[PDB]
């Protein structure tokens, strides 16, 4: 998931935003 | 904005900034 | 509570939270 | 010691508590 | 003072402390 | 540069000070 993607690869702030409430 | 390499607590710091008062869910793979 | 992987400054952040006003000693191997 | 254990392996908050004053 | 191993955001935390109100430039290689 | 040196090797606070304004 996002936690793993951001650490093993890279991620954008827009991808992170999918986890906002 | 730029792409990010975020591990551990750095991920939650980033979520905090991106989401602000909206809040967020931190959901690692189990 | 869960187990932790803590390196560098993250260790001292954890000690700060665990100990609070009790304070703590940070003592790396030399 | 604890600093090395937490970084090379894992450690618990209870193990960390041994370092409180 | 001691030498430092600083990656990612830890570098900017260190610059913040060293420079204080002087401010600083964070300039990674491109 | 300094960003890379501090991460791949080590750096001093005095080396960092060269980046203060
Ligand atoms: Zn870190």
């Amino acid at each position: 998931g996002i936690v793993e993607q951001c650490c093993t690869s890279i991620c954008s702030l827009y991808q992170l935003e999918n986890y906002c409430n | 904005f730029v792409n990010q390499h975020l591990c551990g607590s750095h991920l939650v710091e980033a979520l905090y900034l991106v989401c602000g008062e909206r809040g967020f869910f931190y959901t690692p793979k189990t």
